[PDB]
């Protein structure tokens, strides 16, 4: 089976440097032509890099010319992409994919696509998450239905995971994607939609999870006056 | 059947030295061997007289 | 064709049971080179493989 499996990317300043690797099995490396491809948070595909397996036959894209290197390896097979220079135009998910351009002029296209690293480059510095719930109107009579929800504030970087009352509370559970503030930490608000009828008889805990930073929080939400 | 006269006619040619020459080795040795047989004839007729 | 191999791996494509046609294939000019060794390009159409 073949594997890309990438890894290397992180946070950097700009104009600092960072190597992103992307190890291959299953099938012979060397024999392949591995090239690299990112892509900008809600932007569309850009090419990045190729190389043929000669150490001296790189192409780059345009906007990448001369600030990027690639480069590969033998024995345990593995890809590396060099980077320098980095500006804040550069942040983007990049990914490693395959390629047979060398004897098949079939498959052309990029047979696997690797998961993907993610680079941003920013001089913010991590910091955890801070989380306040959203309460709702008590005098509510629009519906049978009210909303409920848990904002969680200024964590970096990705991913988080949302459960609910010990995996006990499932029905209606809606999480929303992340969103950049202009102070230059992110944002997420995870909600759920329930009955109105239960929110002073069943007690609603949320529970946010951070693996980057091992954070999880427990929060009751309780109608006003 | 194949080759067009220019270049056939060197393949022919190759063939017509290697035939000519096979001949000219068999009417050869008919030669000596037809002188051999004509002096036992005449040894048979000297023989017979 | 559309593509052609690379030359470090060259295609081969089998050609059997059929009927091939030389001569209009010859009698198109839009070829740059056409050396033909073993066979000459003319009358290839009265032979068969």
């Amino acid at each position: 089976e073949v594997q890309l499996v990438e890894s290397g990317g992180g946070l950097v300043q700009p104009g600092g440097s960072l190597r992103l690797s992307c190890a291959a099995s299953g099938f012979t490396f060397s024999s392949y032509a591995m090239h690299w491809v990112r892509q900008a948070p809600g932007k569309g595909l850009e090419w990045v890099s190729a190389i043929w397996g000669s150490g001296s036959n790189t192409y780059y894209a345009d906007s990448v010319k001369g600030r990027f290197t690639i480069s590969r390896d033998n024995s345990k097979n593995t890809l590396y992409l060099q980077m320098n220079s980095l500006r804040a135009e550069d942040t983007a998910v990049y990914y490693c994919a395959r390629g047979r351009d060398l004897a098949a002029f079939t498959k052309t296209a990029f047979d696997v696509w690797g998961q993907g690293t993610l680079v941003t480059v920013s001089s913010a510095s991590t910091k955890g998450p801070s989380v306040f719930p959203l309460a709702p109107s008590s005098k509510s009579t629009s519906g049978g239905t009210a909303a409920l929800g848990c904002l969680v504030k200024d964590y970096f970087p990705e991913p988080v995971t949302v459960s609910w009352n010990s995996g006990a509370l499932t029905s209606g559970v809606h999480t929303f994607p992340a969103v950049l503030q202009s102070s230059g930490l992110y944002s997420l608000s995870s909600v759920v939609t329930v009955p109105s009828s239960s929110l002073g008889t069943q007690t609603y805990i949320c529970n946010v999870n951070h693996k980057p930073s091992n954070t999880k929080v427990d929060k009751r939400v309780e109608p006003k006056s | 059947s194949r080759l067009d006269p220019p270049e056939a006619e060197v393949q022919i040619d190759r063939l017509i030295t290697g035939r000519l020459q096979s001949l000219q080795t068999y009417v050869t040795q008919q030669l000596i061997r037809a002188a051999e047989i004509r002096a036992s004839a005449n040894l048979a007729a000297t023989k017979m007289s | 064709a559309t593509r052609f191999a690379s030359v470090y791996a060259w295609n081969r494509k089998r050609i059997s049971n059929c009927v091939a046609d030389y001569s209009v294939l010859y009698n198109s000019a839009s070829f740059s080179t056409f050396k033909c060794y073993g066979v000459s390009p003319t009358k290839l159409n009265d032979l068969c493989f």
